[PDB]
């Protein structure tokens, strides 16, 4: 009822954000396709300039979440920034295809490991990687994905929160919901609703150490870092 | 947070 409704504005703020792969027109590119380099500026800029773009529709995907407008602006701020590299990473890996070992960006530009290594993540590659890979066989649709997203935002645990209970509260009907619907979709399998969360757990730990190679990055690139992605992790 | 700001009123 109430709690359909719910999963239903989820689903569309996510659809609505987030071209699935089956929609784009994938593409390749032969920058440092197949050795290992510390750098490639060609593909940083090209992966800086989708970065941008991402960041865009997370603010836009954020905005359609029911209560989310309603808080203060400063804790509106604190979230986004703090679940940027979280939402951004869970969105590129719902593009991975295994059999050639590749992600794709919302333009269709489809690179494999080395080119994602390349493009800078590094050290962050290999378990960007693994998560896409144990991600894929929970066969999650929009709504589900969706929700995590609006999960992993809406966290009261966050450093730096004016008001952390509400949006403690705020989360509430979103673990409702999701538990809810991954039932009614699997019912066979219980297990789903607590494997589903333990993603937002890998993905903390993920964006933990990418916060290390925003660091590190930044010492390796010819200029400044995008305003944009200046003002989300800076 | 001059585009974030920005972004969040549109
Ligand atoms: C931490 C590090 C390496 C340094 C700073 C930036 C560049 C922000 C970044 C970005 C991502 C990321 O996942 N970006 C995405 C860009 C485009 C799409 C899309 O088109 O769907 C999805 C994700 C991962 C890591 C890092």
């Amino acid at each position: 009822p109430e709690v359909g409704e719910l999963i239903e504005k989820v689903r569309k703020a996510h659809q609505e954000t987030f071209p699935a792969l089956c929609q784009l027109g994938k593409y390749t590119t032969n920058n440092s396709s197949e050795q290992r380099v510390s750098l490639d500026i060609d593909l940083w800029d090209k992966f800086s300039e989708l970065s941008t773009k991402c960041i865009i529709k997370t603010v836009e995907f954020a905005k359609q979440l029911p209560g989310f407008t309603t808080l203060t602006i400063a804790d509106q701020i604190t979230l986004l920034k703090a679940a940027c590299l979280d939402i951004l990473i869970l969105r590129i890996c719902t593009r991975y295809t295994p059999e050639q070992d590749t992600m794709t960006f919302s333009d269709g530009l489809t690179l494999n490991r080395t080119q994602m290594h390349n493009a800078g993540f590094g050290p962050l590659t290999d378990l960007v990687f693994a998560f896409a890979n144990q991600l894929l066989p929970l066969e999650m649709d929009d709504a589900e994905t969706g929700l995590l997203s609006a999960i992993c935002l809406i966290c009261g645990d966050r450093q730096d929160l004016e008001q952390p209970d509400r949006v403690d509260m705020l989360q509430e009907p979103l673990l409702e919901a999701l538990k809810v619907y991954v039932r009614k979709r699997r019912p066979s399998r219980p297990h789903m609703f607590p494997k589903m969360l333990m993603k937002i757990t890998d993905l903390r730990s993920i964006s933990a150490k990418g916060a290390e190679r925003v660091i590190t990055l930044k010492m390796e690139i010819p200029g400044s870092m995008p305003p944009l992605i200046q003002e989300m992790l800076e | 947070h001059k585009i974030l700001h920005r972004l969040l009123q549109e």
